[PDB]
């Protein structure tokens, strides 16, 4: 039943290497999430926000990462992008919720927060609930290579969060949840 | 394999790096322009040099993707912007030679002294004093001085630098597969690659002539009225059939005639609109003159201003301690950060200029969704035109009646309605002939059409036939009278102002049609008309992604720029200048010359 914590994890994973934490059978008192912060986005697709407490499931995962504001909507069933195509793809039959809240200070620096990486380039689009930790150089072209400088590119890409940026550019912590039944 | 268009992936890599590095360059440029210190300017220069080096290396990388194999209507434009390869194809001590030439011209223009025979130690630059002298002196002597002496101690030394600048820019442009540097400047208006929208570079010249032709009478009548109103302030110095002396035009070059307003007033007893004496009894602070500008922009539908705009823009003046450039500047820092650097002293001019800078920032927010290289005006004269149409919609006396500046009992007599409209026509008109003449002279000079030993000749010929302004003393080839202007001795394309004037009046006419305006165009404000919000935003959303002709069609409805909305703006006061000049000889004679007496 970890929810007082997964969300308030400093150094949230970046989206390319999103951190998944399993929630076993516990008190299941996640109705307290509504009393943590004014979430920018709280979108429960397969379940209803009023039916969270009474409805019961078997296993829960707390997928957490950091994205921009122009990229929170990309965390949804479908909704192509870079955060959904190459970093975090949500199945069309997603049953959990999507919880994203601004963290433009918790995760911004005036000199630049070059710590949260997102993968801009990849060969194939990610399958639902797939992780691509691998960081081998991308080809982005057709003369096989050994290092960047030609059309070959580094697959990962920093975010460059400033203590100051457009809301849609500001850092956003997203501890998505994953319900599944055996 | 991989499509040549893989430049897409390349541009995706470039855009993220460009967005981050441009933000660092702009933020460093921001905190300097508000907080000048040695460390701040050093940071700005470091960030700018890093950003320029990044553009250079990305251009070298983009050399690999030929536009011939690209077809996406947006990827090709970004590739063209990257691999334009301007001033870098030029030879090492050529672009640099010009670089030093450009710097020398900039420092001669900015740091140049002119001073009287009687006191050779009380010398003033065109910025301090010389400027004022042309705006306040209103003399014929004190104005003939500081004009010829500005062309002689500054223009003469700018002449060799400009002669080398023209040729060096000529090979710089020709190595970019152009024909001259005028063609390089017109290349911002190039539109080919778009079915239907195929604006060529020479078509810009073609249409500026075919719009100045319709600009002529409005001007000729305004020039005749100004001449008639300058023969009672300079009674024995201007012929009623000749041109206007160049030092009697309110400023150094005769660009704007707005400083001739006091001399040329339709009705001097009727005060013009000025709410500075009205919004100090309402105790407006610095914020509110912007808070009711944002209101204006949320009246038409344009969204609110971002929270990072009130908390990050210095709208309350430098603050009397740090040093702060005070030019009203809208700033699009980068990733979603739009600010305005404007030192707002409570004044009607500052109110209109705040509306101007907010129009600029609204346009920036609109095309922020576009890719980075397409984050600009669709051509040279759309962004500034949006700013000025916002200013015009703010300045209407009817707009300042929902705002409690004017009492709810006011009614501009046609008198001030001609007073204000002539005040505007001295700024708008009077620079259209000046802009067209100057940029036409530059365009010919670049293709060598104007032999060097004829430059000044042609210059002062054009001033006599196009602008209707005669030189007060004959300028042989030792002078470089155009270079005496900021945009000429600083490598700034100047036709952007002519095109921007045409665009702004087309925008105003179209937005007033969308707002269902009924009266005269100059009395029209776009406020509270959300249908004129989603008629310009259809163009504001489009940056350089779509051709500027397509953007104009989206907002105005016409493929090419039109001058009729500009004339429809001044159809009142056009009837009035036709009535006033019933005795005055409308037009001018290029033969007339002050020294010819």
């Amino acid at each position: 039943c970890p929810f007082h914590e997964v969300f308030n994890a400093t150094r949230f994973a970046s989206v390319y290497a999103w951190n998944r934490t399993r929630i076993s059978n516990c008190v299941a008192d996640y109705s307290v999430l509504y009393n943590f912060a004014p979430f920018f986005a709280f979108k429960c697709y397969g379940v209803s926000p009023t039916k969270l407490n009474d409805l019961c499931f078997t296993n829960v995962y707390a997928d957490s990462f950091v994205i921009k504001g122009n990229e929170v909507s990309q965390i949804a069933p479908g909704q192509t992008g870079n955060i959904a195509d190459y970093n975090y793809k949500l199945p069309d039959d997603f049953t959990g919720c999507v919880i994203a809240w601004n963290s433009n200070k918790l995760d911004s620096k005036h000199s630049g927060n070059y710590d949260y990486w997102y993968r801009s380039f990849r060969k194939s689009k990610l399958k639902p609930f797939e992780r691509d930790i691998s960081t081998e150089i991308y080809q982005a072209g057709n003369k096989p290579c050994k290092g960047k400088g030609p059309n070959c590119y580094f697959p990962l890409q920093s975010y460059g969060f400033r203590p100051t940026y457009g809301v849609g550019h500001q850092p956003y912590r997203v501890v998505v949840l994953s319900f599944e039944l055996l | 394999s991989t499509i040549e268009e893989q430049a897409k992936t390349f541009l995706d890599k470039f855009n993220h790096e460009a967005e981050d590095l441009f933000y660092q360059s702009s933020l460093a440029s921001w905190n300097y322009n508000t907080n000048i210190t040695e460390e701040n300017v050093q940071n700005m220069n470091n960030a700018g040099d890093k950003w320029s080096a990044f553009l250079k290396e990305q251009s070298t990388l983009a050399q690999m993707y030929p536009l011939q194999e690209i077809q996406n209507l947006t990827v090709k434009l970004q590739l063209q912007a990257l691999q334009q390869n301007g001033s870098s194809v030029l030879s090492e001590d050529k672009s640099k030679r010009l670089n030093t030439i450009l710097n020398t011209m900039s420092t001669i223009y900015s740091t140049g002294k002119v001073c009287n025979p009687d006191n050779p130690q009380e010398c003033l630059l065109l910025e301090p004093g010389l400027n004022e002298i042309m705006a306040n002196s209103l003399d014929y002597n004190e104005r003939l001085w500081a004009w010829e002496s500005w062309r002689s101690e500054v223009g003469k030394q700018l002449r060799p630098l400009y002669e080398e600048y023209v040729v060096l820019k000529n090979e710089m442009a020709r190595a970019n597969h152009y024909e001259d540097y005028g063609d390089y400047w017109r290349g911002d208006y190039e539109v080919n690659g778009v079915d239907g929208y195929d604006y060529s570079r020479g078509q810009l010249i073609e249409d500026v002539e075919h719009t100045f032709e319709e600009i002529k009478p409005l001007y000729e009548h305004l020039h005749a009225y100004v001449r008639a109103k300058l023969m009672n302030a300079y009674p024995s110095y201007i012929s009623p059939i000749g041109c206007l002396p160049a030092h009697l035009l309110g400023d150094m070059w005769g660009r704007f005639w707005t400083n001739l307003y006091s001399l040329t007033v339709p009705f001097g007893q009727k005060p013009n609109i000025d709410v500075t004496d009205a919004m100090v009894d309402q105790a407006w602070d610095a914020q509110r003159i912007f808070k009711e500008a944002e209101k204006f922009f949320v009246s038409v539908g344009l969204p609110n201003m971002t929270q990072g705009f009130w908390e990050n823009s210095m709208l309350t003046d430098p603050g009397n301690v740090q040093k702060a450039v005070c030019h009203p500047t809208a700033w699009d820092l980068g990733k979603g950060d739009f600010r305005i650097l404007m030192c707002t002293k409570v004044t009607m001019d500052d109110f209109l200029t705040a509306h101007h800078e907010m129009g600029h920032i609204q346009y920036d927010m609109a095309y922020a969704a576009q890719p980075f290289l397409l984050r600009n005006g669709a051509n040279e004269g759309f962004h500034e035109a949006v700013g000025e149409i916002m200013s015009l919609s703010a300045a209407t006396p009817k707009h300042l009646k929902s705002i409690g500046l004017l009492s709810p009992d006011f009614q501009e007599d046609n008198e001030t309605e001609i007073n204000f409209l002539l005040k505007q026509a001295l700024t708008i008109v009077g620079t259209l002939p000046f802009t067209y003449m100057l940029e036409k002279w530059r365009w010919m000079v670049f293709k060598g059409e104007i032999p060097k030993d004829q430059w000044m000749k042609k210059w002062w010929e054009m001033k006599r036939e196009i602008v209707g302004v005669v030189e007060p003393v004959p300028h042989d080839e030792t002078y470089c009278d155009p270079a005496s202007l900021f945009h000429v001795s600083n490598d700034y394309s100047f036709i952007r102002y002519y095109t921007r004037t045409l665009y702004q009046f087309q925008f105003q006419e179209a937005l007033c049609q969308a707002a269902k305006h009924e009266g005269p165009l100059h009395k029209c404000d776009i406020s509270n008309s959300t249908e004129a919000g989603q008629k310009l935003f259809n163009m504001l959303r489009l940056g350089k992604s779509e051709p500027w002709t397509l953007a104009l069609e989206n907002v105005v409805g016409a493929k090419n720029m039109n001058v009729r909305p500009l004339l429809n703006y001044f159809e009142p006061l056009f009837t009035w200048l036709k009535d006033q000049n019933k005795n005055s000889f409308v037009g001018w004679s290029t033969d007339w010359s002050p020294y010819a007496d």
